[PDB]
């Protein structure tokens, strides 16, 4: 999968997932959702290899889910980062890596916090305020450096998003088909449907 | 690596260079390659550094046991077996090629041996990078019954014609003298032909000179109670 | 062949009760008594050494009161091998919960799984249960201060105040007389010293008895500290409360 | 009391019974022998004629073991051929690494360590055979018997079954009137005759003979059965010497 | 011949007592009798050479074992049994321990790891409990000097000095009344040779007497020089004749 | 009662199988006796051929474990063999490991810690069977190292074993009263088993034939044992003195 | 008594009660009877149903083209043993091309079936088979009883009430013996023979089951229609 | 694709009188991009301090173990772990893995509780332990930090001269290497208190 | 390397030079290649210095175990030893063994044992690098039932032109003499044998 974007502004965070999928000479889908609920205040975005992104994805979700239901209880989001860390560190040294790079958003009730995790497939995690996979980075990074201010709000961060996206469909060679935006906050999950 | 073995009149003796170094760069200039693995058997470690160690250090271990369990004083000629058949049972892959020394009930022993598992007796035997610098010494001066003052000479005389000659080799020389009937005495830092000269220069700074953004005391300790 | 000499250790009896579990039970009841007593402030452990000897070593010795984590405590009644083989797994069940998740385990997760490994023995595999009731003392900023037991059945249940090991019933009938959900640690550690005290079968009630331990949050600034009494800190608490 | 119950028991006595009860399945077994001779060795078996339906020659109760050695047993007999199978598969792997096939004695270990195991444990039960074997090595001839217990000796000779007094008292003559030996062809016809003797103790029921040899002289060392004329000759010597 | 047990031996008898484990404390009880004191600089171990004959050359026979340089053990009971865990816990010190860590255990660790072996003998499946009670002595940088007793159970507690075995009961009486805090190691070998005395009927010798020391490093018995940090063993088992000096001053 | 039928503790704390594997070892009614010299470690035993039928070269409790051990076995022949083969494996084993042969006492600690798991574990049984070890060592000289089902080895200066061990320990005890040393001061091993013959003779009170005896004889770098005419030469040279 | 509580105890006279309480087993099954000439084989079983309204319990099981058997005791172990024969039997023609002896046959089932004798948790098997076979060597009649004990026989009968049969063929072995080259006077002598087992139940179309295997003959089976002929 | 220099960053470790320092950059990267400016590569377990070069994974994941492996020795040992004890400890850990190594460059300094001495040590990958009286380098810039330790080093500094020494050789040994800077930390390590502070340099 | 082993009147015996090579590197000049399986059955040794140590050591475990249970085992039987180990593991050994022995029934015998793990009994062998040169040399100059002193001539001659023209050959000429008188060592110097 392409491009995976995040952001951390003051209340909420915002994940930007691209639509297409390609299987080499033709794009087979344009409205491909990149992403998974693992509890009602964290989403996990995701893109790598195909098959294992997915199988991945929800092999995350299952059993954050099963400790949901065992504990009563949803987990930190920083508590579920380093559980999906740890996962794609066991399978770097595996007979057949998940080669899958994830950003985790959530919203921590008890500290009252949006937080962000980038984790890439090596298991390399970093707490953000923005951050991407892949080749997203490279285009987005020098305008994110330059607008970006902890005390924003979610419309400001969104504007943001939009000025990042721009600069993806001017220079990239690549059609990614647009992306699917989803805010993450103290309410939960919401996708912004018009973007 | 310069790293050498010898026998004399009642005893053996080993020698060894104190550089090591990964690629080009020295990471250390005084380590020590001569491992102990009982009270009166040694070893010299060149190749894989870590590697020499640790098959010392595990057969060394296994000595000790092996020693409580048979109430006897280990010999060289089982350091020797087990080394090997450890050896050969990873086909090369740990990296030690080793020169073990000993005295035992036996008497005075010399080996060598190489990664794959092959050992060898001998008179006078060198390892190493350093190998063929040390051995033209040995084989110019080494002679039969020589005496202990003149077994240090010449041990010691080979190791320096591997840190000389050899950019593998540097540093201190390290001896291990083990004679029959005596304490196995380790010389670490026997020969110092390589102190670095006084520099030019005094490179100490004045104090503030770094640029510092924050400050703050790190809690190294237990929990307080109140 | 073998069959012959099998005990059957994990079998119902026509009653429906474990026989393995009710004699360990039986075991546990002539062990020294262990008291737990949950405050607002903290939690106190107190427990009766069984030993009795002018020789022993005192203040190196540790029969009671072990530690799991800087947070969860334990006090044990029963065969103190048997603990401390258990003891070492909850342990190392700690430190891989802080390393998947980066947190410190939860008490009752803690507890439940101990109380698995304790299940286990009874249900298959052949063996002899686990001769162990432990009291667990710990927190977690979740339900903060929490008291548990858990004994050979497996069961486990949670506690404002209990005692383990000798004269139980009298133990509870004394802590559910004096005890009040308003109450202190250092409330509690009178009713603890008290409690053992007047259930204890020896003479009278000495340092050299007795192991101690707190749980208090009031650790300087905020923080949760354990506290293990040395022989010299428990004989102060025993002249503060008018014990000796 | 129960010390009989379970194998690998000691008794107070220091007596396994369950190697002792198994000893009483050979003793109630038919009559098998063995003699030793000159330059090899002869066995033979008691076979009840238990019906008229039971094929001549067809029950073969001899077993060989590689191609020199003979194996002869009295008790239960589906435990004799597990331990024949086993014997087998030891003169396999022993030729397999040293070439050479398997001398006697170690032959004889083999079996030895074997039945020795099954006293050790009480998941096992002791074998229901004495064994008779033999044959020919490099050091010569060689003739072993072998118990449930695991015990072993070599013999001049050897008997067991039901008939075994009977048998032991006719192989102690030979070896008091023949000190200097018994040729091959001599002991084909001695053995004849000491199964016929010890059919007294099963003489109700009517019996087979049969007879093989290992001899160095008349059979290249190798394992080989009596048959046609030289059976018939030596069931006429044996006809001859009851009357 | 297969091992079918694979249950539980000992067993929670209706009254609470585990019997097996209680059956091997009273084959400990029927063992010679075995002591230690802890002194302010060392901790001495004894025990009676019973020999169980005059032609057996009871020095090869080792009831006083060293496990680590600066730990030693002694039992009372079974023998054979001892041998055994002796070998084990030689093992383990370096399994669990010095191949990790780089150093000999600590002594109340190493107990921890004997305590645990057998333990296991007291639940596992088809074994019996080790029929002895061990008595460990040892020193290390950061606890000090210590004492500590084993049972059968895979229980273990530290001592200022005790015995086992036979004339255990009398010999604790013995031990209370002459131990203080103030002891010097040479005052706790002539206690402990006073309370032995006590306990053996015949000879009362260096030949017939086992008893060693945890004291100050020996580097004259290290083998070797040229490190300063290695100052060798400070485990030393007494000779024949060291012990008899001891005894005209008694 | 199931305390007596396998290897746990009665109520008194004995092990009734050990104990009772113990009385299986004097089943063979056969007498050995061990001793040491200046060079050499003789061991001589009854042999008793009582079936004419047996051949009798083949009845044998002495074992050549490896060149340097001998072993002579009291009890069983079962388990003898059992006992023998797996000091064998032992002793080869070890040489390949570790580089030198095995020691005499380091082989009988073996068999005796793998006595010893015969005792603790209820699955297998005890051997019934007392082994007596005995080499010329090359560090500690010449070696006599028995072991029993129970677990239990030592060193001997000399020993006996079987129905009969009392009067022959009693004999060869006050023997080394008077000679106050370790050992028979003898050059050669052929005196000291005629040492060995003769006072098994005068403890047990029986004469011997080449036929009724056994010998097994350890030297530096090797253990034989001796066939019957070399046995009786010795015989020969106790009568005519 | 206290020693038939499992296979692998013998009692004081030397006797293993559970392997004697399996060959009862089949003393309790329905009677079959085996008999052969030079150049055939023929099988003759008597089957039993559990009342009029249930099939005939199948008595004869074929292992190859030119072996097979009939049982008597429990089904469920001569299924077992028949299976581990039609594997034997097959191993032999794809490794060797071979065609597997009937001798060798039953000593594969004598050793099969001594195993679970000598071993704690088994049992012993609780079936009696009689496997006849054309081979190399001409015609074949085994006995297998699960003691291990396997017999070559001219002829012979096992279940209940066989040796009513078992005394027929005693008698008439000179004749039978000799019927080369005429499958149905062969099968004839051997329900002959089985009819001298029966009481109060004569042989009836679905009771009787009929095998054989012979020079060119593969083995076949013989139920319903195909034996009014001989009864 | 060479692991030890895919994320890039230094550790730097120096001995004074009666103290030890140790220091790091703070750079995160996927080769040339640079991802996180707060990716600090020293950790602590009590008064031992443990910096980790390398693949970045496998310094989260070493530090996770020694946290697991330090508590579990306190927790039975009744005692902090001491530098000379922690250093075997990390060659043992990383040599088991012989044939599947951490892509690290650990690097011990403390002071031992008991005996007051200052102790550093550095590692390979595999556990091979270089137990320098001077200083110890670690990571993609070691021979740029070899060339200033061994110009600026001198032995017995006071703890706030060894702080300006070790920071300048950090900062420039890290502005010659590309994978290495955005940001630095030095700790300062005595007795009884240890002070941390993050330098001023070259965001580049 | 060059090795060889040559049967005759009174028995056998082994030949062997003493240069062990690491590429052009004489690791070793004077290596014992003559080896000791048992009292009377020796081996020659070529290939991997490593594996052939490693075989003859587990050899000599089998012959030992061997004779405490059967007594002495016969160059045949050590021989298929050998055999058994470098075919069962001819894909991880590089060993070219040369087996020689002295029983009194069967007298000297040799088995060759080349890379693949065959067995070749002959009247004598030739192995190692150096033999290639001395094919034509050997073949004829051999016959057999020499005397003792022709056949330590025959080898002497022979291993001197394999060292001669064989870079990896070279050193002293060891020798092992197998009889019924016992075991003797021989040992000859290149002043000695250069000459020749
Ligand atoms: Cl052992
Ligand atoms: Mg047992
Ligand atoms: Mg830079
Ligand atoms: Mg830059
Ligand atoms: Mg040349």
């Amino acid at each position: 999968m392409d491009i995976i974007l995040g952001i951390r502004v003051q209340d909420s965070v915002i994940l930007a997932s691209s639509k297409a999928v390609t299987r080499g000479i033709s794009v087979l889908k344009d409205s491909d959702d990149k992403t998974r609920q693992l509890s009602p205040h964290t989403l996990m975005s995701f893109a790598g290899e195909a098959g294992d992104t997915v199988q991945f994805a929800e092999y995350i979700q299952a059993n954050i889910q099963l400790y949901s239901i065992r504990e009563d209880y949803e987990l930190s989001p920083q508590a579920v980062s380093s559980f999906v860390r740890q996962e794609l560190a066991k399978s770097i040294r595996s007979r057949r890596p998940y080669q899958v790079n994830v950003l985790i958003g959530g919203y921590d009730k008890k500290k009252n916090k949006p937080e962000l995790y980038q984790i890439d497939y090596l298991g390399t995690k970093v707490e953000l305020p923005y951050g991407a996979h892949g080749y997203s980075g490279f285009y987005t990074f020098s305008l994110l450096d330059h607008h970006y201010r902890p005390d924003m709000t979610t419309e400001e961060g969104l504007d943001l998003l939009k000025l990042c996206v721009q600069e993806l469909e001017k220079r990239m060679p690549m059609d990614f088909k647009g992306v699917i935006v989803k805010i993450v906050d103290k309410d939960g999950i919401r996708q912004v449907d018009d973007f | 690596t310069t790293i050498a073995g010898l026998v004399f009149q009642d005893g053996v003796i080993l020698g060894a260079d104190t550089r090591a170094t990964n690629d080009s760069v020295v990471a250390d200039k005084s380590c020590e390659k001569i491992h102990f693995i009982a009270p009166k058997i040694y070893c010299c470690g060149a190749g894989v550094a870590a590697d020499a160690e640790a098959v010392t250090q595990l057969i060394g271990s296994n000595i000790e046991l092996h020693s409580l369990y048979t109430s006897r004083e280990p010999r060289v000629v089982s350091a020797l077996q087990m080394l090997k058949q450890h050896l050969f049972k990873y086909q090369g892959h740990i990296g030690a090629y080793l020169i073990v020394a000993g005295v035992d009930p036996t008497g005075s022993h010399l080996f060598s041996i190489h990664a794959h598992g092959s050992t060898d007796v001998g008179y006078y035997l060198s390892l190493g990078s350093g190998s063929l610098a040390a051995m033209a010494v040995l084989e110019s001066h080494w002679k039969q019954d020589l005496t202990k003052e003149e077994a240090i000479k010449l041990a010691s005389d080979a190791i320096q014609a591997g840190i000389w000659n050899d950019l593998g080799s540097g540093s201190n020389v390290d001896v291990c003298v083990m004679e029959i009937g005596k304490d196995a005495e380790y010389l670490r830092n026997y020969l110092t032909p390589n102190v670095r000269e006084e520099k030019q220069k005094s490179y100490k700074f004045p104090r503030g000179t770094t640029a510092v953004l924050k400050e703050s005391i790190v809690n190294i300790c237990d929990i307080q109670e109140e | 062949g073998s069959r012959r000499y099998d005990s059957r250790t994990t079998i119902f009896s026509p009653e429906g009760r474990l026989y393995q579990v009710e004699y360990a039970l039986e075991s546990i009841s002539h062990a020294g008594t262990a008291i737990g007593i949950m405050a607002s402030d903290g939690i106190v452990l107190a427990a009766e050494r069984k030993v009795t000897s002018t020789l022993l070593e005192q203040d190196t010795s540790t029969e009671k009161l072990y530690k799991l984590n800087d947070k969860i405590a334990v006090a044990v009644a029963g065969l103190t091998a048997d603990a401390e083989i258990l003891i070492n797994t909850a342990r190392i069940h700690a430190q891989n919960y802080l390393k998947t998740y980066n947190e410190d385990i939860p008490v009752e997760i803690l507890v439940r799984r101990l109380s698995d490994i304790k299940q286990g023995y009874t249900q298959h595999g052949g063996l002899r249960p686990f001769g162990v009731s432990f009291i667990y003392a710990g927190y977690d900023d979740r339900y903060g201060y929490q008291l548990y037991t858990s004994n050979p059945s497996g069961n486990y249940t949670g506690w404002k105040a209990i005692s383990v090991g000798a004269n139980t019933s009298a133990a509870q009938t004394l802590l559910q007389m004096d005890y009040k959900d308003d109450m202190k640690v250092d409330d509690a550690i009178e009713l603890a010293l008290k409690t053992l005290s007047k259930t204890t079968d020896s003479s009278a009630l000495t340092y050299d008895r007795l192991e101690f331990a707190t749980i208090r949050k009031g650790a300087n600034d905020g923080e949760v500290y354990q506290k293990i009494f040395k022989p010299q800190e428990i004989k102060d608490i025993l002249v503060k409360t008018g014990i000796t | 009391t129960g010390y009989d119950l379970s194998n690998s028991v000691f008794s107070p006595d220091g007596r396994n019974f369950q190697v002792e009860y198994a000893v009483k399945a050979v003793e109630n077994g038919t009559t098998s022998i063995g003699i030793k001779c000159n330059d090899g060795v002869v066995f033979a078996v008691e076979k009840l004629i238990t019906s008229k339906l039971l094929v001549p020659q067809k029950n073969v109760k001899i077993q060989v073991v590689d191609r020199h050695i003979g194996c002869v047993y009295s008790g239960l007999i589906p435990d004799g051929r597990h331990l024949v199978n086993r014997g087998r598969e030891e003169a396999a792997s022993f030729k397999k690494l040293y070439k050479t096939p398997i001398p006697i004695p170690a032959f004889a270990d083999r079996l030895g360590q074997y039945v020795q195991a099954h006293t050790l444990y009480n998941s096992v039960r002791p074998f229901g055979v004495s064994t008779i074997f033999g044959g020919v090595d490099k050091n010569g001839a060689h003739l072993y018997m072998l118990e449930p217990s695991g015990s072993y000796w070599g013999y001049k000779g050897a008997a067991t079954g039901k008939g075994r007094q009977s048998a032991k008292a006719e192989l102690e003559k030979l070896v008091d009137h023949h000190p200097e030996g018994l040729s091959a062809r001599e002991a084909v016809k001695q053995a004849a005759k000491i199964i016929y003797l010890a059919h007294e103790d099963n003489k109700e029921k009517d019996f087979e003979l049969e007879i093989s040899w290992c001899s160095l002289s008349e059979t290249n060392g190798l394992h080989k059965f009596v048959k046609g004329d030289l059976l018939q000759e030596a069931i006429d010597f044996a006809q001859k010497e009851i009357n | 011949m297969t091992d079918r047990y694979s249950f539980s031996l000992t067993t929670f008898s209706p009254s609470g007592k585990l019997g097996q484990i209680d059956y091997a404390l009273t084959a400990v009880k029927q063992g010679v009798t075995s002591l230690g004191i802890k002194a302010t600089n060392g901790v001495v171990i004894a025990t009676e050479k019973k020999s169980s004959s005059p032609l057996a050359m009871s020095e090869t026979l080792s009831k006083v074992s060293l496990l680590t340089p600066d730990i030693g053990a002694v039992y009372s009971g079974m023998g054979p049994d001892y041998r055994v865990l002796v070998d084990k816990s030689r093992k383990v010190a370096h399994t669990s321990y010095k191949r990790i860590y780089g150093e000999y255990p600590p002594t109340k660790l190493l107990v921890s790891e004997v305590a645990k072996i057998m333990q296991e003998a007291t639940q596992s499946g088809g074994v019996r409990p080790f029929g002895v009670s061990l008595l460990i002595a040892g020193h290390d940088e950061f606890n000090g000097f210590s004492l500590y007793q084993v049972d059968p159970s895979g229980s273990y507690f530290p001592w200022k000095a005790t015995a086992i075995g036979k004339g255990s009961v009398a010999a604790k009486t013995f031990l209370e009344k002459r131990w203080n805090d103030e002891l010097e190691l040479e005052d706790a070998i002539h206690i402990a040779l006073l309370t032995l005395k006590e306990s053996v009927e015949g000879e009362f010798n260096g030949d017939t007497i086992e008893l060693a020391i945890i004291g100050d490093e020996n580097p004259d018995l290290l083998g070797y020089t040229g490190i300063p940090t290695d100052k060798g063993p400070r485990f030393r088992k007494l000779t024949s004749q060291e012990i008899n000096d001891r005894l005209e001053a008694l | 009662g199931y305390d007596r039928h396998i290897t746990i503790f009665s109520p008194e704390g004995r092990l009734y199988q050990v104990e009772y594997a113990f009385k299986a070892t004097n089943q063979t009614n056969i007498n050995s006796l061990a001793v040491r010299g200046k060079d050499c470690t003789v061991v001589i035993s009854q042999k008793k051929v009582p079936d004419k039928l047996l051949d009798p070269t083949t009845v044998s409790y002495i074992f050549c474990i490896s060149r340097t051990i001998g072993m002579v076995v009291n009890g069983p022949i079962p388990d003898a063999r059992n006992a023998a083969l797996r000091a064998k494996a032992e002793a080869a084993e070890f040489r390949y490991k570790y580089g030198y042969d095995m020691p005499c006492d380091v082989l009988a600690k073996r068999m005796a810690n793998l006595s010893q798991i015969y005792t603790q574990r209820a699955y297998m049984r005890p051997l019934g069977v007392i082994l007596t070890f005995v080499s010329v060592d090359e560090e500690l000289g010449p070696s006599i190292y028995k072991t029993d089902p129970a677990g239990y080895y030592v060193g001997y200066k000399a020993t006996a074993t079987g129905p009969k061990q009392q009067e022959i320990t009693t004999n060869l005890e006050n023997h080394f009263k008077k000679s106050k040393i370790d050992h028979i001061n003898e050059e050669s091993w052929e005196k000291v088993v005629e040492f060995a013959i003769t006072h098994m003779i005068d403890a047990l009170g029986t004469e011997f034939s080449k036929n009724d005896l056994e010998v097994g004889v350890a030297t530096k770098d090797k253990f034989f044992t001796l066939s019957a005419e070399n046995i009786e030469e010795r015989l020969v040279a106790i009568a005519e003195q | 008594n206290n020693y038939d509580g499992d296979t692998v105890t013998f009692s004081p006279t030397g006797r293993l009660f559970q392997v004697e309480y399996a060959l009862e087993a089949i003393k309790q099954g329905s009677v079959t009877v085996g008999l052969r000439s030079n150049t055939h084989a023929v099988l003759v079983a008597l089957k039993r149903n559990a009342d009029e309204l249930s099939s005939y319990q199948k008595k004869i099981i074929k292992c190859d083209e030119h072996m097979g058997l009939s049982l008597a005791g429990l089904a469920p172990d001569a299924r077992v043993l028949s299976n581990y024969l039609r594997q034997q039997c097959n191993y032999s023609s794809l490794v060797f091309n071979r065609k597997l002896a009937v001798e060798r046959a039953g000593h594969l089932l004598c050793d099969k079936a001594q195993k679970n004798t000598q071993s704690y948790g088994g049992r012993p098997y609780g079936v009696g088979l009689l496997i006849i076979g054309y081979d190399k060597s001409g015609a074949h009649l085994l006995e297998f009883q699960p003691s291990g004990n396997v017999t070559e026989l001219y002829g012979t009968a096992i279940g209940a009430r066989s040796q009513g049969a078992k005394t027929y063929l005693e008698r008439t072995l000179d004749t039978f013996i000799k019927i080369d080259g005429n499958p149905d006077e062969l099968i004839k002598a051997g329900v002959e023979a089985i009819s001298q087992s029966l009481r109060d139940e004569s042989l009836t179309v679905d009771n009787l089951s009929i095998a054989i295997v012979g020079k060119d003959t593969p083995f076949t089976i013989y139920d319903g229609e195909a034996v009014a002929k001989y009864i | 694709s060479d692991p030890s220099s895919i994320n890039g960053g230094i550790v730097v470790a120096m001995t004074g009188k009666d103290c030890v320092a140790i220091a790091c950059d703070l750079r995160l990267g996927s080769q040339s991009l640079g991802v996180s400016n707060k990716f600090e590569k020293i950790f602590h377990y009590g008064h031992v301090f443990l910096g980790i070069t390398g693949l970045a994974t496998d310094v989260t994941t070493l530090n996770e173990m020694f946290r697991y492996k330090t508590n579990l020795y306190k927790l039975k040992e009744e005692r902090a772990i001491e530098p000379e004890t922690f250093t075997q400890l990390v060659s043992s850990s990383l040599y088991e893995r012989r044939f599947g190594p951490y892509f690290v460059g650990p690097v011990v300094a403390g002071i031992n509780s008991k005996s007051g001495k200052p102790f550093i040590a550095g590692f390979d990958l595999i556990g091979c332990i270089d137990e320098a009286k001077d200083f110890i380098v670690s990571g993609t810039a070691s021979d740029q930090l070899f060339g200033m330790c061994e110009s600026l080093y001198e032995p017995n500094l006071e703890p706030e001269d060894l702080f300006e020494t070790i920071s300048q050789a950090l900062l420039n040994a890290a502005d010659r290497d590309a994978l290495s800077g955005w940001g630095a930390v030095v700790y300062i390590i005595k007795k009884d208190e240890v002070v941390k502070r993050y330098l001023k340099m070259r965001q580049d | 390397t060059s090795i060889m082993a040559v049967t005759f009147k009174d028995g056998v015996i082994l030949g062997a030079d003493s240069r062990t090579t690491t590429g052009a590197y004489i690791a070793n000049r004077v290596t014992d290649k003559l080896t000791r399986v048992h009292d009377k059955i020796w081996c020659c040794r070529s290939g991997s210095a490593a594996d052939t140590q490693a075989i003859a050591d587990i050899v000599q475990y089998h012959l030992e175990l061997y004779t405490s249970q059967y007594g002495t085992p016969s160059t045949e039987t050590a021989a298929s030893v050998f055999k058994e180990l470098c075919y069962e593991n001819k894909d991880n050994l590089t060993a070219g063994i040369i087996v020689a022995g002295y029983d009194d029934k069967n007298k000297g015998e040799v088995y060759t044992i080349p890379l693949g793990g065959s067995v070749h009994k002959l009247p004598y062998a030739i192995a190692g690098s150096g033999s290639t040169f001395i094919y034509g040399y050997c073949d004829k100059n051999f016959r057999e039932n020499m005397s003792k002193e022709e056949t330590v001539d025959f080898i002497k001659h022979s291993l001197s032109q394999a060292i001669k023209w064989d870079g990896s050959s070279g050193g002293v000429i060891r020798m092992v003499v197998l009889t019924a008188a016992g075991v003797e060592r021989l040992i000859f110097y290149p002043d000695e044998y250069e000459q020749l």
